[PDB]
């Protein structure tokens, strides 16, 4: 029993981290094979990050203008291509500890596990969701770009994200692993903003399975709801709108528990206009997003506390 | 913007 | 100028179809490199297809069990295997008209064009979008599955669509070419049916674009709405919601004709309201769904009659 | 269902 922000063991990325240096700046980056991957913005002139025009910063640059530091050993950088807003530079040894990997988009309400890096060495992991408006909730100081995301299908390391910038609110953006920004945002030093954010809603429901496997029921109700009028209520509350697919996909935690998904929305639905007041789920005071179904089959048991 |  | 549903241009699909036997069921698959496609359902007792058992069904066939035919040669089957709905007919000539190709898994909203087959000889082309609920309206007769679906990106071949089924409404259901189903649906005949449908709102405005573009511009007006405004009125219509995301596609159309996004969703959400009555956009008496952004750019000018 |  128990139920905590819970992130993969860190062990296989950790093994991939580096430092790259380009003239003053140092980021990290992650070593696969024999490239690394870092944020392109590794080159510029800390003055133009105001307008760069990187093909024609980059053209300025040899293989010989970055430095790869992998723990005490230098890499020598043979060759270099710019991929979106990523680097890829060739180094002359092949990474021994390079895990079997894919490179993969996650989708907005995914989660995945963060290893914040400086200088190349990991300092902590921790978990967040891809909001809505592209962002995540990180905790980011500086030297910390090049920081990846993660998860982890049995020995196999799926890299989402790397990390680019902090935004004026405090919330953080980055790319996948093709260098494609997540979000509308751009690498260069100019204003932009998050979009307004919405309440993850499958999670929440997720969440309230959650609850009800560990042993909790109090906010149930002898209620249930069309899928259309539950939205009238997402849309007051500002939760993202239900889907036919978000129900098909709360199909196990459902059989699990004996609560049809409707019912459980019915549920959500009177915990927003009613409140908690005074009771907790789960320890949380509030409606908790970030947790996925499969985040929260993964981590409970099979079997109800009936 | 603060680039990290 | 025009504006037609218009699909791609067949050819390199056409040269990669054939036709499977299983006993007494025919159907077509799709013969890429030495691999044929098909639904396993190629397998069953029409008397069991009310409740297969298809690993069952399969380990009882060898590989001489299945005959390939490509125009008047026969290819012999030198293995198989299952990949979820699909079988994988491994032949002994590879297709000397494989074009470069991808395997694709399509969004609700996007085209896709249908190259009807029966007896594995070609018959009709047609575009279609998967709906929201994961059905197609297609016009399928009997034989036709194994029938696909594609979009060509330069001369690459992107698979998205293998037809397996109909519904009671008469409307089309099937997998990608991992044979893994579009919506909740199963290749047994059980009883199923499309889930309610909603159309497509990045669709209709995109083709308030492709109208302005060719030189229509009488259903715009002097207002503008908020996102959120707009899509309750969406919901009322029984209209997608409008999100941020679909903002940012709309991007370069809005450009071109110099209509912001949301004085487009205002002119939408009028046209939902006063209907259109006596008038047509773009030949249409209705609001159409099934052109997306991507093919609005592909098919008008990039120069806007004004 | 109608298996085409």
């Amino acid at each position: 029993s128990g139920f905590r922000k819970m992130a993969f063991p860190s062990g296989k990325v950790e093994g991939c981290m580096v430092q790259v240096t380009c003239g003053t700046t140092t980021l990290n980056g992650l070593w696969l094979d024999d490239t690394v991957y870092c944020p392109r913005h590794v080159i510029c002139t800390a003055e133009d990050m105001l307008n760069p025009n990187y093909e024609d910063l980059l053209i300025r640059k040899s293989n010989h203008s970055f430095l790869v530091q992998a723990g005490n050993v230098q890499l020598r950088v043979i060759g270099h291509s710019m991929q979106n807003c990523l680097l890829r530079l060739k180094v002359d040894t092949s990474n021994p500890k390079t895990p079997k990997y894919k490179f993969v988009r996650i989708q907005p309400g995914q989660t995945f596990s963060v290893l914040a890096c400086y200088n190349g060495s990991p300092s902590g992991v921790y978990q967040c969701a891809m909001r809505p408006n592209h962002t995540i909730k990180g905790s980011f100081l500086n030297g910390s770009c090049g920081s990846v995301g993660f998860n982890i299908d049995y020995d196999c390391v799926s890299f989402c994200y790397m990390h680019h910038m902090e935004l004026p609110t405090g919330v953080h953006a980055g790319t996948d692993l093709e260098g494609k920004f997540y979000g509308p945002f751009v690498d260069r030093q100019t204003a932009q903003a998050a979009g307004t954010d919405t309440t993850i809603t499958l999670n929440v429901l997720a969440w309230l399975y959650a609850a009800v496997i560990n042993g909790d029921r109090w906010f149930l109700n002898r209620f249930t709801t069309t899928l259309n009028d539950f939205n009238l209520v997402a849309m007051k509350y500002n939760y993202e709108p239900l889907t036919q697919d978000h129900v098909d996909i709360l199909g196990p935690l459902s059989a699990q528990t004996g609560i049809a998904v409707l019912d459980m929305c019915a549920a959500l639905k009177e915990l927003l206009q009613n409140g908690m007041n005074g009771r907790t789920i789960l320890g949380s005071t509030i409606l908790e997003d970030e947790f996925t179904p499969f985040d929260v089959v993964r981590q409970c048991s099979g079997v109800t506390f009936q | 913007v603060t680039l990290x």
